[PDB]
Formats: C-alpha cells, sequence, structure tokens
C-alpha cells in the first residue's frame, strides 16, 4: 500500500523506490512535478542534536 | 488519451509557464517584514543556513533565500492545483484563524485551522468515511501549535508521502517540509501577504486550467 | 454404523502444516499473502514468514494474569522490497 517510515529518507525516494519495485502500480500525481521541479534541499529527516564543546553558531553579527 | 497526456505534461516544460514572477520581489518581501525573527536565543540550529545575520539580538532571515523558496513554492502549487489536486490550509495560530478560513473558501480549496485530531491523515476511513480521497498537497502558515511543538500534520503528511508547502520561521523545523520557505509568520502583514500571493497562485492555476481545456475542446 | 465410522478416521488425521525452524516452534512459518486492502488492491505476490512469537503476561487489578500474544512477521515480494511489523 505505501511505505510510513518517516526516517528513511524523503517522500520522493521513496515513492519512487516502491514504484521500481513493482507494489505501487498508480504513478501520483505529484510525482510528475517533483522530478520536473526539485527543491534546493531534498527532505530528509535529521536528528536535531544539540551542540556541546567548543563548537558555536556561524551567524555573524549585523554591525 | 494521448491529448489527455499532452494537456497534463504541457506545463511540465516551461518553468516560467504561469508568469509567477511577477507577483512578488525582493522589496515587496520587505516591506511586508519578512525579514525579521525571533530573538537569537529561540533560534533553532537547522535554521542557521537560512538567517543572514543578527541585529543585537535579533535573527533577520535573507530573503535571497527566501525568493529562490518561494519562487519553487509558488510554482509548485500551481502546478498540483492545475492537474484538479487537493490542497489543504493547516495553520493552528488563534490569531489568523479566520483570515486563513475565508482564504481557502476564495481560491475553492479546503483548509482545517481548528484542532487537529490525532487519527485524521492517518486514520482517514474511520475519522472521515470509508472511501476518502487524501488531500495531494498542504500548505502550512505556521508549523508550530499553540504549545510550542511541530504539528502533527508535518509528521503525518510525510508518513502518507503528501508534500508540504509550509513556511517556516527561525524557530521552526525545516527538516520534514519538502518546499520550505523561511520567513517571518507573525506580523499580520506577512502572513496576509502569503495568503494573497497563495490565493492568485491558485486562481490563475484554475483559470489556466479552464483555458486550456476550451482550446482542447475546440481543437477536435 | 459405517458412515459414523468413516466419520471418526476423518477426524484423528491432522494435516501436516509446513515445517518451520523448528518440529514446534513458529519461526519459518509462511501465513500466505497478506489480506487485501480497503482500496481493493490485492497482493498475491507477497510473502510472510513469522520471525517470533512469544506469550507475554501482564498484571491486571481484577483478572491477575492478562496473557497476551504477540508475534513478529515479515512480509516481502522476492523483487527487493520488504517489511516488518509487530
Ligand atoms: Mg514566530
Ligand atoms: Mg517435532
Amino acid at each position: 500500500a505505501g511505505s510510513r517510515l518517516e526516517t528513511v529518507g524523503s517522500i520522493f525516494s521513496r515513492t519512487r523506490d516502491l514504484i521500481r519495485a513493482g507494489v505501487l502500480k498508480e504513478k501520483p500525481l505529484w510525482l510528475d512535478i517533483y522530478n520536473a521541479f526539485p527543491p534546493l534541499r531534498e527532505p530528509v529527516f535529521r536528528r536535531p542534536r544539540l551542540r556541546y564543546g567548543k563548537a558555536k553558531a556561524a551567524v555573524q553579527d549585523i554591525f | 488519451n494521448d491529448l489527455r497526456d499532452r494537456i497534463l505534461s504541457e506545463p511540465l516544460k516551461h518553468a516560467d509557464f504561469f508568469n509567477l514572477k511577477e507577483l512578488f520581489s525582493v522589496r515587496s518581501l520587505f516591506d511586508a517584514r519578512v525579514h525579521l525573527g525571533h530573538k537569537a536565543g529561540c533560534r533553532h540550529r537547522f535554521m542557521e543556513p537560512y538567517l543572514f545575520g543578527s541585529r543585537l539580538g535579533q535573527d533577520i532571515i535573507d530573503l535571497e533565500q527566501t525568493a529562490a523558496h518561494l519562487q519553487l513554492a509558488l510554482n509548485f502549487t500551481a502546478h498540483v492545483a492545475y492537474r484538479e489536486g487537493i490542497i489543504l490550509f493547516v495553520s493552528r495560530h488563534r490569531q489568523f484563524a479566520h483570515l486563513i478560513e475565508t482564504t481557502a473558501r476564495d481560491c475553492g480549496e479546503y483548509a482545517h485551522t481548528r484542532y487537529f485530531k490525532g487519527g485524521l491523515l492517518t486514520n482517514a476511513p474511520l475519522l472521515l468515511g470509508p472511501g476518502v480521497r487524501l488531500p495531494d498537497l498542504i500548505i502550512f502558515l505556521h508549523t508550530l501549535n499553540n504549545v510550542f511543538e511541530p504539528h502533527v500534520a508535518v509528521r503525518d503528511a510525510a508518513k502518507m508521502n503528501i508534500p508540504t508547502v509550509g513556511i517556516v520561521d527561525t524557530n521552526c523545523n525545516p527538516a520534514l517540509i519538502t518546499y520550505p520557505v523561511p520567513g517571518n509568520d507573525d506580523s499580520p502583514p506577512a502572513v496576509r501577504l502569503f495568503c494573497r500571493l497563495f490565493q492568485v497562485a491558485i486562481s490563475r492555476a484554475k483559470e489556466k486550467r479552464r483555458q486550456v481545456e476550451a482550446l482542447y475542446r475546440l481543437q477536435g | 454404523v459405517q458412515q459414523r465410522e468413516e466419520w471418526d478416521r476423518r477426524r484423528k488425521m491432522k494435516v501436516k502444516r509446513e515445517r518451520g525452524w523448528s518440529g514446534n516452534t513458529w519461526g519459518g512459518v509462511s501465513l500466505g499473502p497478506p489480506d487485501p486492502g480497503p482500496n481493493g488492491e490485492t497482493y498475491d505476490d507477497f510473502d510472510t514468514r513469522i520471525l517470533e512469537v512469544r506469550n507475554v503476561f501482564n498484571m491486571t487489578a481484577k483478572e491477575g494474569r492478562k496473557r497476551s500474544v504477540r508475534v513478529l512477521v515479515a512480509v516481502g515480494n522476492g523483487k527487493g522490497a520488504a517489511g516488518f511489523a509487530i
């Protein structure tokens, strides 16, 4: 029917893999738009780790 | 059938098919207070690349990256509307709930600014009905609920493979949002501008779908 | 009387189930294709196997020991797509 794992990868990655596998025989309508127009960053799940140690932020002050 | 394939695949060959580049500009966004953000203390870790800088402890969002993201977001929104797609407006914020609800009515699309039930998008057959067509796109005008946690629809939509176009503030999590648009979601002028931009984007997509249909009808 | 005797002979015999990992455990026993989905989709290429069946007890105020059975199965079509759930 589909894949409901959030952390495996982007929605695009799972959809095209299931279609290539042969389980999803009806291509979703939004898939064609995604191939023609991809976003700047692929939506891959990442854990928001907290910064420890001497590492600081790279944001510069506006002066 | 072949002409049905032709009309579906026609707008895919033009990047500026809907001529959305004239709707907004850097100056237009700047006057809407879209470059402002929360304090430096609330800066989420994933929003660091999208921040131009911090002005006296107040983060400033880089509108140049906002314009690049917003251009794709509006372009992606129109195409899924062109193909007769269901669009849902989700925003759990008790200051623009009526405005967003009225915005969807004018565009003819659906809105859900009320309390979000747990098993709505996942356990759809029990909540709504036996056979229900899931929305093909979700728009988040606010990715946070009233308790400053990420909205449930953001996580559920990724489970159901539904693309989400959501405005992310400086304290949001754009990790699961496929088309993030870093901007300001608190000032009334900013929220009003985003709704109007999505109003014209949907209306143009609905109209230009009808115009090409008329041309197809007279083709044969 | 012959009919009743024949009926008894057709009840003693038991079907020999698919041999799993051992003679008595359920590890490796197939359950056939998964049930069709609510949309009418049919999955006959998928096959499922049982990996672990274990009785689980919980303490309740009234009954006492509330025995519950949990299982962990994996499904797959043989073309590269597979999954697991409990
Ligand atoms: Mg905010
Ligand atoms: Mg034995």
